């Protein structure tokens, strides 16, 4: 919110300067994004009268007569161009900034400029370079220079929040700081008001859409150039002026939060008509663009005999036929509040955003319609002449605020601070609230323009932020936490252990985006996404992930792409969505393997990466087997599922050749799986001292069954004394029983009270061998030291 | 068949010492409340370990240490501000002493736990131990407390034994402090009082050796107008009514059959 | 003191909007540009474990959390909750459309905003030095009020910071909690406490902490990026 | 006597008081999940071990030992770590290890010490021959380590 610092300066005079106020500003609760000085206007340019246009036969351009100390000529081509107006002459010579080139006295058309007049551009002021700019003819003496009229300015870029909108009245602002201990000065209403009747009338048809309603009647009107202050302080707050009465709403709207309508009588007919736009009706909003309303754009109407028709669309846009010009002479005004998600609603529908329907978005002072109007008509009375209507047409009686219960000793006991209650009391007043009551606990009511202020709270920061946030000592809490509270943290903590355990052994951390791209359901093979965006950042990031693999799958390529890593041990761990939202686990294998880097013999493949898996488990002291079962994307030679301390929780394999052909990538091992990983609790084993048996033998077991079944079972029935079981050495082929294999087995079995016999072990040991042979299964060797 | 139960490159699985896991417990616990965790120095001068803390020579108190002498020409043992020190060295029998480095080094109010070895002349059996871990902690500052400490204390039960475990404060005779202190804390699960450790409030006469200490070093009085309230306790004990280890002597035997045991946990 | 919760990224606007006063079609809600999810066969629990309904999205912040805790447990407490949060924006150099906070809420009989000022001191202290300082300007949040913009002073970069943001909880969002207590047949809890909570952006700090230049690449997954971390502690 | 906790800004000088015992336990434990087992032995040493494994003798003794074999103050960390592994191939057959464990060791100052040995057939597949172990194994481990620490490392002969 442009905030011009010489402006603000008018209602608080005492200001120290731009940089002390962006330090109150930011105090008071509003941040400056930035400070600009902005009128640097040389000594070249000035004021002049236009004494008479004159057209230049055959040309669009017209030669203009200028008193401007002496009497001058300058060719010009601009619409306004024309006898009467004041403008802004920059002589030969002068350096503009607004077109970067020396202004000269050149010869155009037959006629030579003397120099030029200027426009909003040109000479900087403004973005607008559609024409010059306009002043009254006598706003200074011919010749003097525009300077010692229109000085440089500093402009605060403000940052007003939804809870402020009377902040985006510069008097509003102004008051903020009144409270810092600032004297204010409101400006006063010199009204000479005549009693007589309002040639129209006013007809809200919808009292929701619109729950105060005013509108006042100025007549006489003689529409002129604003004088040179407004067109300043207008230009210095981001808006273009375009004469009297239009730039005299403007400015009250941006000095209280308050727009307001200029409507010219020619086309009110018999009243204004505050309604709901009836379906397809059309209006040209002074954008000039035509629109085609909907029902629920509430609208400013007026109606001739039986005919209602379109002034302007409610509080956003008024209609560009309405819109006061020239020839205006009467016009009924418009200051009212409206409803802000109407105002939100239709505006969105329209794609408006304007000064209007922000602060009607945002909310308005219920109660600030009637003196708006007295600031405005006194101004068009002082600057345009307009004779006023006594009266006003008010539809609409809103309820002044409540009375807050507001005790000083919480305000206090809830900062951590302790102000002197008529510290805090004084405070409240400075910002307007009445104070009722002595202590305790007192009676405060906001004034109307606080829509923040309701609760005691709101209220306590009132005395927070004029005393100083950083009036607040430092402190720190001491208290037993409550008993459900303890223990809060296992969960948070545990996966942290996991995240490094992993981080140690060997895997690099990975952070893959949540979304998902519909169609890898497809390429990795997946069911759908049970979850979508009714507005993803772009298609291939339409779904949100059900399996954490992809992504990684999906870095090694984008890796191998820029940099090519020849191998890659990564995991990630994330929150993945389907059915529920849960957490997992996983991470990819890839390159040549492990081994050395001068030797060729390496490791890698499954196998690594299973034992791998293998160690960060024994590492976290869970058991884990892994049983074969296909998975639709991973291999179906090389897959099968995890199995932590006995339950499944994940797979683990080699992806699909097809999915790695079609994605352009060499094997790639994988596994995911879902955490809490199981928890198991600590069964202290106190060793025996009693030396083991050690024991050896090799099962004969058919090519196909997997290691996995012939282990279980020789454990299984390896009684109850057993201590290690281990492969060592599993050979097939001659001469063996073809089609087979035998597994080299090492065994070890230990008594912790005693030490065992060789009757227990070859007995014990027959066990085994003889449940393994009613499976099917032979034996190659046995009892070997 | 392209098995996948089959065993893996079998890598090495790391692991940690019951006491490490014991005592990162107890230092989580105790950061968690503000208490930041310093080290000391192992190999001590009779002057920290004993003097310091009000335990003078041919006094009753020192019997209630089993002190190690050691006798060596050639070692630089430097104090609190990295000076040189002279005194008797000895295996420190508590870990107190760091109670008083640092204070010299640092100014209150301040929060710490000392973790560390400490040593003690006696004969290992299933429950003692000759060289064993300990754990203090000293809070000092200005308007501290005794309820500080048995707070403390108390949220150290809460902590590791639940809710339904409460902690008991028995006056007891200790020359650092007073009053002073051992304390007990019931053990729900167990349902026993387990007799933890000591404590009490720092002796006037500890925190006049410290500023004392402090100008022969050239550094202002620090502890002038403060108190404050240490603690101490075993490791090897709780480690081992938590992880059910029978024989304290194990923790030393460095046998892999009782130290594989804890890779888990945690 | 503060211990550590996660909360789920898949919200219900119950939590991420309602619970924490923000209601419809209201300013404040533009504040957070929101992404909107749509799916059949979608179980999002609450607190307590039930089955809650809601218009389903993705959280914009990590607030939600601090209140589906406080029905979960009752003060005194000091929590901190870090998690992934989602804006519809466009990701650049400086800003992202999926990045981590950090919550932290502390409630009790007596807490004060001087304690939020304590503890946002000591995060500096912690942070960059005995010779950082921190500063609080007012600024507007529905879940509080008092409420402000935190900045912390970074001396070697001779620069001030503009962290997070917190304020004393809204005595609304109290209302909110044991509102949807009894609800649950779980009594009232906060009617006579007070609070103060924040929230920062992790990625900023990690930036200008590691000297990382673009933001972007978090999420990029490269090697020769995450690798530059190995190290770090 | 009430309850009660402490509530107050500690003093500038104790802030970052830590960082040496946490980076020591960081260190612990990313060797812990690389995979490396840790160990305690006794901080003292036998007098007659200088002269096995061959190490200029201790510095400090004890006027009052509780055996001669704990006469000393280990100088070096290595030699508790080569004797478990053979007191253990003793009781149980390890067939490999890799151990280490991290204590203070005494002589003209006392210092920690980190250290740990290597040993056993080695890393392979087991139920397959070819298998990686010696000196390089053990070298390739410290070089992960070092590259998870952030840390440059060479081992020159
Ligand atoms: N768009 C109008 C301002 C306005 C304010 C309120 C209601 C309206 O219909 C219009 C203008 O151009 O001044
Ligand atoms: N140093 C005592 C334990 C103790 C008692 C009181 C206070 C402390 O800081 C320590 C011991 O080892 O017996
Ligand atoms: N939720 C806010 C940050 C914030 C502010 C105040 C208190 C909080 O707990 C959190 C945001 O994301 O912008």
């Amino acid at each position: 919110m442009r905030v011009p610092f010489s402006w603000l300066k008018a209602y608080v005079p005492e200001l120290e300067s731009p940089e002390v106020l962006e330090e109150r500003l930011a105090g008071l609760g509003f941040e400056t994004d930035r400070i600009e000085r902005v009128f640097p206007i040389p000594r070249g340019v000035v004021f002049a009268r236009v004494l008479e246009a004159h057209p230049i036969p055959g040309t669009r351009l017209k030669r203009l007569v200028l008193d401007a100390g002496r009497t001058v000529e300058v060719v010009s081509g601009a619409e306004n161009a024309r006898k009467g107006i004041g403008v802004a002459l920059a002589l030969p010579g002068t350096e503009l900034p607004g077109l970067g080139q020396k202004v000269g006295e050149r010869v155009i058309q037959g006629v030579r400029s003397f120099g030029m007049a200027l426009s909003p551009r040109e000479l900087g002021v403004g973005e607008y370079g559609g024409g010059l700019l306009e002043f009254p003819e006598d706003a200074l003496p011919p010749g003097t220079p525009l300077s010692e009229a229109w000085p440089e300015e500093v402009v605060l870029d403000l940052e007003v929040t939804p809870n402020r909108p009377d902040a985006l009245g510069l008097l509003g602002l102004a008051r903020d700081l009144h409270a810092l201990g600032y004297a204010l000065v409101e400006p006063e209403a010199a009204l000479k008001a005549e009693a007589l009747p309002l040639p129209f009338a006013l007809k809200v048809e919808d009292p929701e859409g619109a729950p105060h309603f005013t509108l006042g009647y100025a007549f006489g009107l003689r529409v002129a150039p604003s004088p040179l202050w407004m067109q300043r302080a207008l230009f210095a707050a981001g808006m273009r002026p375009i004469n009297n009465v239009v730039d005299v709403t403007n400015y009250v709207m941006l000095e209280r939060a308050q727009p307001m309508h200029a409507f010219d009588l020619r086309f009110v007919g018999e009243g204004i008509a505050v309604r709901r736009a009836r379906e397809g009706e059309r209006l040209k909003t002074l954008d000039g663009v035509e629109r085609t309303l909907h029902p629920e754009d509430l609208v400013i109407a007026g109606w001739r005999g039986e005919e209602s028709f379109p002034l302007g669309l409610a509080g956003v846009m008024g209609g560009a036929e309405s819109e006061v010009r020239e020839d205006t002479e009467a016009i009924a005004l418009e200051v009212a509040c409206f409803d802000p998600v109407s105002i939100r609603k239709t505006a969105r529908r329209h794609g408006l955003r304007t000064e209007a329907s922000h602060r009607f978005e945002r909310g308005v002072d219920p109660l600030g319609q009637v003196p708006a109007q007295r600031r405005a008509l006194s101004l068009l009375q002082a600057l345009a002449g307009a004779r006023v209507a006594e009266a006003l047409l008010e539809a609409g009686s809103p309820k002044p605020p409540e009375a807050i219960p507001f005790r000083p000793e919480y305000a206090n006991r809830l900062l951590g601070t302790s102000y002197p209650e008529a510290e805090q009391i004084a405070i409240l007043k400075r910002l307007g609230c009445r104070v009722e009551g002595e202590g305790p606990t007192y009676r405060v009511t906001p004034p109307s323009h606080r829509l923040d202020l309701r609760l005691e709270e709101d209220l306590v920061e009132e005395v927070a932020r004029i005393q100083g946030y950083e009036t607040i000592p430092l402190a720190l809490p001491a208290f037993f936490p409550a008993p459900d509270n303890r223990g809060v943290e296992a969960p948070y903590r545990k996966e942290q252990r996991l995240r490094e355990v992993l981080s140690g052994l060997g895997f690099q951390e990975v952070y893959t985006y949540s979304f998902m791209d519909p169609e890898d359901a497809r390429r990795f093979r997946l069911d759908p996404p049970r979850l979508l965006l009714l507005n993803p950042l772009a298609p291939e990031k339409a779904a949100l992930r059900t399996h954490l693999f992809p992504g990684l799958v999906r870095v090694l390529k984008e890796n191998l792409d820029l940099d090519r890593p020849e191998r890659a041990l990564l995991f990630e761990v994330g929150r993945v969505f389907r059915e529920r939202e849960e957490t997992h686990l996983a991470g990819l294998l890839f390159g040549e393997g492990v081994g050395l880097p001068w030797a060729k013999e390496r490791l890698s493949g499954y196998f690594l990466l299973k034992g791998y898996l293998e160690a960060l488990f024994a590492r976290l002291g869970l058991a884990f087997r892994v049983e074969a079962q296909a998975f639709p994307f991973l291999h179906p030679g090389v897959s099968g599922r995890v199995l932590v301390e006995g339950e499944e929780v994940g797979f683990l394999g080699a992806l699909h050749p097809e999915i790695a052909q079609e994605l352009e990538l060499p094997p790639v091992h994988l596994f995911e799986l879902r955490l809490p990983l199981p928890d198991k609790p600590l069964a202290f084993q106190d060793p025996s001292r009693h030396p083991a048996a050690f024991r050896d033998l090799a099962v004969v077991v058919p090519a196909p069954t997997p290691y996995g079944e012939v282990e279980a079972l020789v454990r299984e029935a390896a009684g109850p004394y057993l201590e290690s079981l281990a492969l060592f050495d599993l050979y097939q082929g001659p001469p063996l029983p073809e089609g087979h294999k035998s597994l080299a087995f090492h065994l070890r079995f230990r008594h912790p009270k005693r030490t065992l016999r060789d009757e227990e072990v070859e007995e014990a040991v027959s066990r085994v061998a003889e449940a393994l042979r009613a499976r099917g299964f032979g034996l190659r060797g046995l009892d070997t030291p | 068949r392209v098995d996948v139960s089959l065993p893996g490159a079998s890598l090495f699985s790391g692991g940690l010492h019951p006491i490490t896991l014991m005592e990162r417990e107890l230092v989580e616990i105790f950061r968690a409340l503000g208490y930041q965790a310093v080290e000391g120095p192992e190999v001590e001068s009779e002057f920290f370990n004993f003097d310091a803390l009000n335990i003078p020579e041919h006094h009753p108190a020192r019997d209630m240490w089993d002190t190690f002498w050691l006798t060596g020409e050639g070692f630089r043992l430097e104090g609190p501000l990295g000076e040189e020190v002279e005194g008797r060295l000895l295996l420190r029998t508590h870990t107190s002493p760091m109670q008083v480095r640092y204070m010299v080094a640092h100014t209150p109010p301040f929060r710490i736990v000392v973790p560390g070895r400490v040593f003690r002349f006696e004969q290992t059996d299933a429950t003692h131990e000759a060289v064993f871990h300990q754990l203090e902690g000293l809070v000092v500052g200005e308007g501290i407390a005794m309820a500080h400490l048995k707070g403390a204390i108390y949220e150290l039960a809460q902590a590791l034994f639940g809710p339904d475990s409460k902690v008991r404060f028995q006056p007891v005779y200790f020359p650092f402090v007073e009053p002073g202190a051992q304390f007990a804390v019931w053990w729900p699960e167990g349902g026993k009082w387990l007799e933890l450790g000591g404590a009490g409030m720092v002796h006037p006469k500890v925190f006049q050796a410290v500023d004392a200490y402090r100008e022969r070093l050239g550094l202002p009085p620090a502890y002038r107008g403060v108190t404050g309230f240490a603690f101490g306790l075993g490791v090897e004990r709780l480690a081992m009514l938590r992880y059910g280890i029978p024989d304290i002597r194990y923790f030393f035997g460095g046998r892999l059959k009782f130290l594989e045991q804890f890779k888990g946990v945690l």
